[PDB]
């Protein structure tokens, strides 16, 4: 019954864990805490099998530890900034080659998975900072150029157009502009982890920047030049939706260097670079 | 029109709001999905698995593959203390196996966690080892007596490799804290020599063990937050 | 017996005595190309018994101190019989795996290897900024890699084997489809693994869909250390197809 | 896009754009 | 009827108080007015039973009177400060502990019971003072961090990033921000009283510091700095929603002094600590 | 879209408002209730138990 | 089923591509790959008939590629400025000839059609620079003059009356305006290209110019005369809806120079003005 | 009033948005729509239609319809090559012809290409040649028998003067980039002397052959871009 | 979330969010 | 103006304003 | 709180806060 | 005040307040 299950979901009971069974005393030639993990599987025993356990009814539920709950929280995935110093015409706008890279917090959590598919929802966050004192009127275009469509070059290029690009404009004032983007690789999954590359030879690129590429987001101030100047940094949030992943990973265990590859630095002492606690020896707790 | 009353809330930006939003590219048409070996729909599906206990993490094993590994050798002193950890899924040396880190990504916790064993000497190798769990209230035992009042498992090594001691859920509170937090300390995991290991002329006279550790399952995690067990402190670039 | 296992593939039999069940990776196990998840739209061909049989690589010697090993597919295979032939003269190709690796000694002997399937494992560098493994270094072939031999170059992967080569810990490829070959219980670990990508094929020449990494995770201990103690590996591609046909590529 | 259940206790899963990827986060299972 | 119960909560009517029945002389060796305090037991005697009354039709209700209604009125709990002196740095991004014993007034109403349970529904208000005349463009981040969580230590630390904790944007002229909040103890209903220890040791801590911990709440101008200081508060009211409680107790007789504490101050004359106003002598109304 | 007006009112906070807001912690799901004796459902329930007076509550 | 339709919809599913089915070694006196192009039809031979093909199951559409699609995306067709500089009654108000030829983006679309019929919608981003530090209340006004209309000549003409003309009034710091408009043409379509003449003497006119007149838009800063001088510009979006389109014709090749015609300059080094890339020779791809 | 909760979003303005606003123009009744031949409804109707390939293009040939033909002659040499191109849709060559012209307003695309080729000499005038597609993994041939290994067609010069080589999708992934991309560059199209362009005495020892391009019925394209086949360097006046 | 009543005098009971503390206040007893 | 389909999966194809030129994108073939 | 009358001529004398005080003016007689 | 009507393509004439001259423009002949 959707109402059921409705219900279900506005109770966030939608996955229950089992209960827990009594369990007695037992003599018998079967041992179930006995295995061999050399097999490559975990050995499925339970408290019942190891001590003498009473009823317990479980109320617990694993909703929140869904593949779509733990990737889908916005997170921030950039900052652009746009510092108007000196001169308006070439400070007034940027390009940034997209990616989910450049922020650990996320970069990690999506990285737990070699494939995963999902629909974006981009948030952005503009936040004008009166550098002279006034904001005037802050009015701003971000556009999406997919890889191939012309890069615009100056504030005031033809590409800015937006023919057929899909441009947002924010105005100062207005809340914070948020949209929906589909599953957008060529593929039929994102790849996380690519032990690839688009060549056979010593100068092939390596790693997932052969597979994606995202193309550019261009930003500019609309409003024409002011008297004042202002910093505009715009921080850009992603959350993913209908989200599915493939084949888990272990986490990043050391901090990430650079984006699209899984180059590390280690220093001299390397227990500062793991999250590792040196123990004082196996008897400490 | 509809006259309507805005209410507070109106404008704002939660990061863990659940709104609809335009597609940016209408009439889109995404590529078909294909079949992938491999899917994961819920992280318990990952605590379910083994993995290594780097027990062994004392400053000089850190950053080598015998950080991972007990020694085990012939007593000549009785009962003998092994081992000792925190049973708290998210405090050092559980931190970094695969449970832990996604605990760490969690603010609570319940369940019970399983510990296996696996026995690394050679196949003529005995031994007699125990293994307890004592709840808290009390601080870690001081000798096998004390252990073994508790909860425990007597693992006898032969033809089977390995072992399972489950930590069962004892505690006041449904949920206990990830983070190590005094009110939810969940005690510890003590390993005592029960006989001795005894070997034939001829054979090593150490051995390694290796522990693993996964949920049971009641296992389940609550409240998703940042980990602390990994960090940014510069620009990531390209 | 439990403890008994005879793969046939082909023209080729294998047998062990002393094995610890087998592993089929991700529960799915190896198949042909459907219709639905089909995008190239050529016949493919598929050698069948001519490729898919097992081709037994380099042995390499397990002694005190080795740190480990790695091959990839299909690069370990590219100059094996038919099944190499196929992966240069087509563009696509597609294939499962059975890996069987090897290593007796006996009951007086101790040492655990721990044996790991990877999908995508993306190699990472250390210390050389954003400068990535080349070609050259992860396509070693049936020689595959010998961690912590080769003196280092720029282009040089990592041989740190405690973080997996890439930045993660040791202790969490359990997470992949793996076996331990324990001395005192298996002579011979056994992984079937299915095609794992995220297109339904897939250039064998430039993508490496699988990484296999053995690594001592117990040191090789014994009172007759002279016995050499190798480790010998036995793989035979499954279902193999391929398509795209034209001149027989050349690489280097 | 109104998914209207009845059970009276009345569902209104209601998609306010035309495409799939305009909606909201997904269900479970 | 869901329609009729629908009606009375349109009127306030769900709990009607009882009428009073016309009453007549007595003379009988039954005397209700006489009991025995010393049970324990609150004598049950109505008005009908020591006068003659009337017959008195009541249309008062309880409603209002519930501890839904009671505890359910949105009231201050904190007043963060972000005052920007000179610098801008450290002085643009705070932290606060969470709890609810910090304001008196919603404090001493919640602590007259032992135990409750509820969800809670948080509005911000905040307001931004321009010390130096203008105020540009603010933007607010407030993330919540529980514990466990690496709390940010600068104003640009990484985990403003936010990949999984929750937080809100609050842009200024844009209406209050408000979000609800699950019931969140690990227990299944709050202390508001807690007679134990984290501990059997001299220095264990005592009382509900041991068991209510909420985590911390981080705040941060995102804007970039700008010309002119401002000084920003926000004040974070609460409200409980679905409330339960149990064990009503006395409410508290003196001010507060401390958190998680019972402990009070006595001055040499106790009768200025307490609301009891001294009285002349037993007969001087 | 669907023409509203805004009405007066809106946008403000009152003290005593009765709206819905979303959920900071979505798909979280809370401890299980137990039962707990005194359960108390309304003040009234306070009000009808006797509590002593200081009715000698002279300076002294 | 309006419903399965719907669902069509939602997942952009309406115009699927065939699928390539199994094909066989063939020896036949039936060449389909044989044709002669003298006919003027293309050649229909598919994969199946030149090589031996799997069966495959697409699972493309070809929604996105509809008329409505190509041309329904918002793009710029006008920027009008309003520089108040020394005069304001004379800088506070403009006209400009309403046309899609201005800007090479959207007009090239068009133009791929040589008749087009649809519907219009326009949505207007103003933008207010504050050149001497404040904007004040800016209210500005957008009427439009169908042909013949009066057309004011100064910033309080009556003309500014509305009288009948729809006007479209936006103040500063509300959401951008926007309305739509019915096919305006006298004629069934409108002529994207117009091989004719308003007469017959060596001095008519030739060309759209002589069918396209839309009329004329006049704007204007209702805000009387302030302190602080701005510079408003308002750029002018289009998007086509309800679209139909005939003939299809090749691709504007070099640049546009003018409205209205199909005039264009070459240089003395052709490949320059053309977007095709010499080519060393006809063996180096 | 009906109380509301403004989302994050609104007042924005995208310009792929699907919104209906008032018009400007009440009551306001358009002109009757008549039955115009030609009409369009989807792009696809375009590029299934032939267009020159500008496969000449060199320098001095640019301006001049020559740049549209590709000259044939009797051969001293055997299997010479006549002539090779990028099979990538919008690549030059084939950047201008209609069908890439139209896949440059996209992204992806995907399907299988058609290649037509029409002799000109005299009707006195035989040939055999071979054309070729090379999938990708490899360079371009260097050879007639190097070519020949992959898909082709061997060309009879008769009576039907047109021949049509279909280049197949054999790609890895289900769409490929319509910008010059390494990973997803299709391969290339050779051209080959099967056998010697002959004539009897008294023919013109040299002819022309055109060469056209349409997609199959599998072609598609997907996620629409603006060109960059077209720029605007200034303002379009009066 | 839409707990439609009939007595016509029809109750609309709305939950707007798909979280159950995300609701007002509660009903009475 | 809503265009009420059933199927329980209802649509609501609803024209806020009373011109043909104000609706959204039209419906595709 | 809808009072749906019916005659078509629909009414919906909606009621949008629980208080019978937040609604408009009052019938007449 | 709403004139249902019904035919499925149904029509909402919504009259919001409740005074006459409050409604928009009148229908024809
Ligand atoms: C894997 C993987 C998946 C992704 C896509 C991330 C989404 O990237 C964006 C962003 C952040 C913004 C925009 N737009 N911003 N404004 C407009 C319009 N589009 C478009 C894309 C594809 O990147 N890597
Ligand atoms: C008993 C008891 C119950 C509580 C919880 C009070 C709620 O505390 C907060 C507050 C005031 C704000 C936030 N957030 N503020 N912003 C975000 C995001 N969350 C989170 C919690 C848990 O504290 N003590
Ligand atoms: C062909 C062809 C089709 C068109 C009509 C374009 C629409 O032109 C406009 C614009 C851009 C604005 C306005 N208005 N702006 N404000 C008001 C009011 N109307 C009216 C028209 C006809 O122009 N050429
Ligand atoms: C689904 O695809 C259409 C989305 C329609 C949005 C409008 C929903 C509100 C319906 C109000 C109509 C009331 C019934 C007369
Ligand atoms: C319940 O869980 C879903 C909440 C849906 C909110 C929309 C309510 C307004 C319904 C309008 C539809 C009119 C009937 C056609
Ligand atoms: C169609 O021409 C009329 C447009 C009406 C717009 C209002 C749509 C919302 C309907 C709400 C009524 C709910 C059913 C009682
Ligand atoms: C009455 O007490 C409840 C008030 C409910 C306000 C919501 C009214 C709008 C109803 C929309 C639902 C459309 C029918 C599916
Ligand atoms: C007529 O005089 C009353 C005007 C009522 C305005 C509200 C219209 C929206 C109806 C929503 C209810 C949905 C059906 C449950």
């Amino acid at each position: 019954n959707p109402v059921e299950r409705y219900v279900d979901e506005v109770l966030n009971e939608v996955l229950v864990v089992p209960n827990i069974n009594q369990s007695h005393p037992t003599t018998s030639n079967a041992a179930p805490v006995l295995d061999a993990a050399e097999t490559g599987h975990t050995n499925k025993i339970q408290p019942e099998d190891t001590i003498e356990t009473r009823y317990v009814q479980s109320s617990q539920t694993l909703d929140e530890m869904s593949v779509e709950s733990f990737l889908g929280r916005s997170g921030c995935i950039h900052e652009s900034v746009l510092d108007i110093v000196d001169n308006y015409n070439d400070q007034s706008f940027t390009k940034w080659n997209i990616n989910l890279q450049e922020m650990a917090q996320i970069r990690r959590k999506f990285e737990m998975f070699t494939y995963a598919r999902f629909d974006s929802e981009i948030t952005m966050v503009p936040s004008v900072a009166a550098k002279d004192g006034h904001i005037g009127h802050i009015v701003m275009q971000y556009m999406y150029v997919p890889p191939g469509a012309p890069i615009p070059t100056t504030r005031d290029d033809y590409a800015w157009q937006s023919g057929t690009n899909a441009s947002v404009f924010w105005q100062h004032g207005q809340p914070f502009p948020r949209f929906s983007l589909p599953f957008l690789s060529i593929a039929s999954a994102y790849y996380m982890f690519y032990d690839g590359y688009d060549g056979d030879t010593y100068k092939s690129r390596y790693g997932t920047v052969v597979t994606n590429d995202m193309g550019t987001l261009c930003s500019r101030i609309v409003t024409s030049e002011q008297l004042h100047k202002v910093k505009v940094v715009t921080r850009i949030y992603h959350k993913a939706k209908h989200t599915k992943a493939w084949c888990p990973r272990p986490p990043r265990a050391v901090q990430y260097s650079h984006t699209h590859t899984t180059n590390y630095k280690l220093s001299s002492e390397v227990h500062n670079d793991v999250a590792i606690r040196p123990r004082t020896n196996l008897t400490t707790v | 029109g509809l006259p309507v009353y805005v209410t507070p809330g109106s404008g704002q930006f939660m990061t863990t709001d659940d709104m609809q939003s335009p597609c940016a590219l209408p009439w889109y048409h995404p590529t078909k999905e294909i079949f992938i070996p491999g899917e994961v729909k819920n992280l318990i599906e990952m605590c379910q698995v083994d993995t290594l206990i780097p027990i062994n993490s004392t400053q000089s094993n850190i950053g080598n593959v015998s950080m991972y590994t007990v020694t085990l050798s012939p007593q000549t002193k009785l009962a003998e203390e092994i081992f000792a950890i925190k049973v708290d899924i998210a405090s050092h040396p559980l931190a970094t196996t695969l449970i832990g880190e996604i605990a760490s990504y969690f603010t609570h916790w319940t369940g019970s966690l399983r510990f296996s064993f696996m026995f690394c000497g050679t196949a003529n190798t005995t031994l007699k080892v125990l293994l307890a769990y004592t709840p808290p209230g009390i601080g870690k035992p001081r000798s096998r007596k004390e252990a073994m009042l508790g909860t425990h498992v007597v693992w006898d090594v032969g033809l089977q490799s390995t072992v399972s001691l489950v930590v069962p859920w004892i505690s006041a509170s449904q949920y206990r804290f990830t983070t190590p937090d005094t009110y939810s300390s969940a005690g510890y995991i003590t390993c005592w020599y029960q006989t001795n290991f005894v070997v034939p002329p001829n054979t090593p006279n150490t051995a390694e063990m290796l522990c693993f550790v996964s949920g049971c399952k009641d296992f389940c995690l609550r409240m998703a937050r940042d980990t602390d067990l990994h960090k940014q402190t510069g620009p990531i670039t390209q | 017996s439990d403890r008994i296992i005879q793969i046939t593939r082909g023209d080729s039999t294998i047998t062990s005595q002393d094995v610890a069940n087998a592993v089929v990776g991700y529960g799915v196990w190896p198949h042909y190309l459907t219709p639905q998840d089909a995008t190239a739209i050529d016949k493919p061909t598929q050698p069948d018994t001519s490729s898919n049989r097992f081709y037994t690589l380099d042995s390499k010697m397990w002694n005190s101190t080795s740190k480990g090993w790695w091959w990839k597919l299909p690069d370990a295979l590219k100059d094996m019989g038919i099944f190499g032939e196929n992966m240069f003269y087509h563009f696509l190709g597609r294939s499962g795996y059975t890996v069987h690796v090897q290593c007796n000694a006996s009951k007086f002997h101790q040492g655990t290897l721990l044996v790991v399937m990877i999908p995508e494992h993306q190699l990472a560098t250390v210390n050389k900024g954003n400068v990535n493994a080349g070609y050259k270094y992860t396509h070693p072939g049936e020689a595959g890699r010998e961690v912590g031999t080769q003196v280092e170059n720029e282009k040089q992967p990592s041989d740190d084997n405690w973080l997996n080569f890439d930045g993660t810990l040791l202790g969490n490829l359990l997470i992949f489809p793996h076996q331990f070959i324990n001395l005192r219980s298996n002579n011979s670990a056994t992984l079937i693994v299915p095609y794992v990508n995220a297109v339904p094929m897939d250039s064998m020449v430039r993508h490496n869909n699988w990484s296999l990494v053995i690594i001592p995770v117990c040191q090789l201990q014994s009172n007759n250390i002279s016995n050499i103690v190798p480790i010998t590996v036995s793989i035979s591609p499954m279902c193999a197809e391929f398509s795209g046909a034209r001149a027989k590529t050349v690489v280097q | 896009g109104a998914q209207v259940s009845r059970q009276s206790l009345n569902y209104f899963n209601i998609n306010y754009f035309k495409d799939a990827a305009s909606s909201g986060a997904s269900r479970l299972d």
